[PDB]
């Protein structure tokens, strides 16, 4: 292979590995904030579904 | 065959023969024997070979490298620029090594050429060797096996700071 092909092939390799590296660090930071604050799709632990509540008038009036 | 400016050579001053003896000089006769027996047949063979080379003539070239931004212009962790700057620094590092080799070859040729007078007649060769080696030492010494343009730059900045302070002592 010529030096240019190897040279520019290396730039292509470096670009991909640097884009993967930046995303790996961002993912760790995003996971740090999602887990600590609970305001994202991840670490979304379930709470009771309010569709289970019955709102029909009850036998007594205070409820 | 080579550049006479890169590898300078003082003019050759040879005495003329001035014999003071009746006896024949063997070197004179042996020189003629060598020229007849060795030089001429060796010269005929080379002339034949060069004739073949004048029929198949083709060329090769010295690769020319465009200059690219140095490591000083690269943003931290910007590999794409760091890569091209780093490769350039490595190329110049290897060229600087051979420059020091050239200067060392000049010094060693002078020492042989001047003989017993070499201490006085090789001063300009010795001074230039000192200057280039000093420059080479400043650029590249103590970088370690894992050298790089980044490490080379850090070494310079440390020297530029030390020189700046010593200047500020005035």
């Amino acid at each position: 292979d010529g030096p240019e092909k190897n040279y520019e092939r290396t730039m292509a390799i470096l670009q991909i590995e640097a884009e993967k590296a930046e995303l790996r660090l961002k993912e760790l930071e995003v996971r740090r904030l999602m887990r600590a604050r609970g305001d994202g799709p991840w670490f979304h632990y379930p709470t009771i579904d309010k569709e289970l509540i019955d709102h029909s008038p009850k036998a007594t009036p205070d409820n | 065959s080579w550049d006479k400016d890169v590898y300078p050579e003082p003019p050759r001053r040879t005495p003329a023969p001035s014999p003071q003896t009746s006896l024949p000089n063997p070197i004179t006769y042996l020189t003629k024997a060598f020229d007849l027996l060795v030089d001429r047949p060796v010269t005929l063979v080379r002339e034949f070979i060069e004739r073949q080379h004048a029929k198949n003539k083709y060329y090769y070239y010295h690769r020319e490298f465009r200059r690219v931004p140095d490591i000083t212009e690269c943003q931290e962790k910007d590999v794409l620029c760091m890569f091209e700057a780093e490769m350039q620094w490595r190329r110049d590092y290897k060229v600087d090594q051979e420059i020091v080799n050239i200067i060392q070859e000049r010094l060693k040729a002078c020492q042989q050429r001047e003989g017993e007078s070499h201490r006085q007649n090789c001063a300009k060769e010795l001074e230039q060797f000192t200057q280039v080696v000093k420059a080479y030492q400043d650029r590249y010494h103590d970088l370690g096996a894992h050298y790089s343009a980044r490490k080379c730059l850090a070494k310079q900045k440390q020297r530029m700071l030390a020189e700046r302070k010593a200047a500020k002592e005035a």
